[PDB]
RNA sequence: CGGUGAAAUGCGCAGAUACCGGGAGGAACGCCGAUGGCGAAGGCAGCCACCUGGUCCACCCGUGACGCUGAGGCGCGAAAGCGUGGGGAGCAAACCGGAUUAGAUACCCGGGUAGUCCACGCCCUAAACGAUGCGCGCUAGGUCUCUGGGUCUCCUGGGGGCCGAAGC
């Protein structure tokens, strides 16, 4: 899985401002974790076909963030893919 | 109600799957696990119940089957 | 998810007042609130009280019935007998002066959205201007 | 990393010095597998319900260890290979639930 | 012995059936098991560990409308069925034989190949059904049940059923 403490640190590298749970940024990065780490073992599980499912829903969740996000403060859309490498 | 082995016993861990003696009363004069309507048992209960007599039987101490004895 | 709150708050009246319920609250807009406002005048409703509830801003519309009647059902008659949101959404329904409507021989209302206030077919035929035609009540 | 409960049965006829050495090499393969061993319990043996291998009875170990998660089920069919071994049954460690009436 | 309404085909003195012990093999998991649960659907029940999706409740902490729907596209998609390879206990289209019947050329009985099983790639249909698109707000209650929380007589969420106000 991920264990808190794994994810606490992803979400310290994100915050906005000491204390910040959950920005645009570090729903974004949470969620690019999810996806990378549930992509892995679908490399592995290429018939968990159930568990792609839920991969589709996170991505398309990902997109409506930075979708939002692009149109919000197009500097911090910059920041953000680039900070963890994303479109392609 | 003829007897329910809820109230003929005190407390216990339905999780411990080693307690054979506890558990010995929960089959009947067959291997079978008793419907909850003998056990009295909790609807959450007889589920984890029912797996720790699986996991036991497995383990040797408590009987897939028996063989009916007229008594 | 919400999409029309007009609707929304017209809809919450009919149905209120199918079981007779004395008052409903509606979720606050200065929009509804001018609508109310309305309905309260032409004497739909007794009247309208801004209130709160859980710090959330909100409308406590206050029905009006008939009397009681007699015969083998009881139920009062309906002040508000029809009430009606025509310009919705994804169709809108824009009135030129000549063209708004009567309702009901003259013995409902047309609430009408205009640059010159939330009219009824009346008061806005008379300020001789028009817009959008929200609901028809009577 | 995750806590567990090995069981193991052996078959009840080995003489001491025998009996010794499946449990050095129990421990040598625990050890092997980063399973720290927090606590043992060797019921001995009881009377089974079925003749496991053959024989009526059989001899049982159990041990609260500490793996890490993803080699627990090598250690278990490395358990299981020793000839004396009947029976390996490793399992995550839960909560008691209580009942009565 | 088996087998049916009765019966034959079949199997059996190369010793069957019934009984005890040994071994191999495949396929499905009794009791729990519910009128229950989970899933978007198709669908999913021995046990264990690993990897993994959805989801509910409490706290009311963070973002600050970021939302809903969705032509085409893309992926999933029972059973049967196709290609290659493996597998084959039981079952069993076709086919073989026994009976029945006016005649069976079916329903009944004894066999039996595909198939049913695994992997990989296809097929993409269904009474794929709640024959009920998705999302949101509003409109009496009673009762049974699975599952969270509370100051747990009762209160308060989320499911699953039955009965019913208004209405349809
Ligand atoms: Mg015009
Ligand atoms: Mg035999
Ligand atoms: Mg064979
Ligand atoms: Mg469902
Ligand atoms: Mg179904
Ligand atoms: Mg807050
Ligand atoms: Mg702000
Ligand atoms: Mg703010
Ligand atoms: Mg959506
Ligand atoms: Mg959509
Ligand atoms: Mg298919
Ligand atoms: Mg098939
Ligand atoms: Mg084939
Ligand atoms: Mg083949
Ligand atoms: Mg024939
Ligand atoms: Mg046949
Ligand atoms: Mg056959
Ligand atoms: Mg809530
Ligand atoms: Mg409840
Ligand atoms: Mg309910
Ligand atoms: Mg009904
Ligand atoms: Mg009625």
């Amino acid at each position: 899985p991920i264990t808190k403490e794994e994810k606490q640190k992803v979400i310290q590298e994100f915050a906005r401002f000491p204390g910040d749970t959950g920005s645009t940024e570090v729903q974004v990065a949470l969620l690019t974790l999810r996806i990378n780490r549930l992509s892995e073992h679908l490399k592995v599980h290429k018939k968990d076909h159930h568990s792609h499912r839920g991969l589709l829903m996170m991505v398309g969740q990902r997109r409506r963030l930075l979708r939002y996000l692009q149109r919000e403060d197009p500097e911090r859309y910059r920041a953000l893919i680039e900070k963890l490498g994303i479109r392609g | 109600r003829k007897a329910k082995v809820k109230a003929t016993l005190g407390e216990f861990d339905l999780r411990d799957y080693r307690n054979v003696e506890v558990l010995k009363r929960f089959l009947s004069e067959t291997g079978k696990i008793l419907p909850r309507r003998r056990t009295g048992l909790s609807a959450k209960e007889q589920r984890i119940l029912a797996k720790t007599i699986k996991r036991a039987r497995i383990l040797g101490l408590l009987p897939f089957t028996e063989k009916l004895v007229r008594k | 998810m919400l999409t029309d709150p007009i609707a929304d708050m017209l809809t919450r009246i009919r149905n209120a007042t199918r079981v007779y319920k004395e008052s409903t609250d509606v979720p606050a807009s200065r929009f509804k609130e001018e609508i109310l406002r309305i309905l309260a005048r032409e004497g739909f409703i007794k009247g309208y009280e801004r209130v709160d509830v859980d710090g959330k801003p909100y409308l406590r519309v206050y029905l009006k019935y008939g009397p009681r009647r007699q015969g083998p059902d009881p139920r009062p008659e309906q002040v508000i007998h029809h009430i009606r949101r025509i310009s919705k959404p994804g169709r809108r329904v824009y009135v030129g002066v000549k063209e708004i409507p009567r309702v009901r021989r003259g013995l409902g209302i047309a609430i009408l959205s205009t640059s010159k206030g939330v009219l009824t077919d009346r008061e806005a035929r008379k300020l001789g201007v028009g817009g959008e035609l929200i609901c028809e009540v009577w | 990393m995750r806590r567990y409960e090995v069981n193991i049965v052996l078959n009840p006829n080995l003489d001491q010095s025998q009996l010794a050495l499946e449990k050095e090499i129990i421990q040598r393969a625990l050890e092997n597998y980063g399973a720290r061993v927090e606590k043992v319990e060797e019921l001995g043996l009881r009377r089974l319900a079925y003749p496991i291998a053959k024989d009526p009875q059989g001899y049982f170990l159990w041990y609260q260890v500490e793996m890490p998660e993803d080699r627990v089920n090598d250690l278990a069919r490395e358990l299981r290979i020793r000839d004396n071994v009947r029976r390996v049954m490793v399992v995550k460690s839960q909560e008691p639930f209580l009942a009565n009436a």
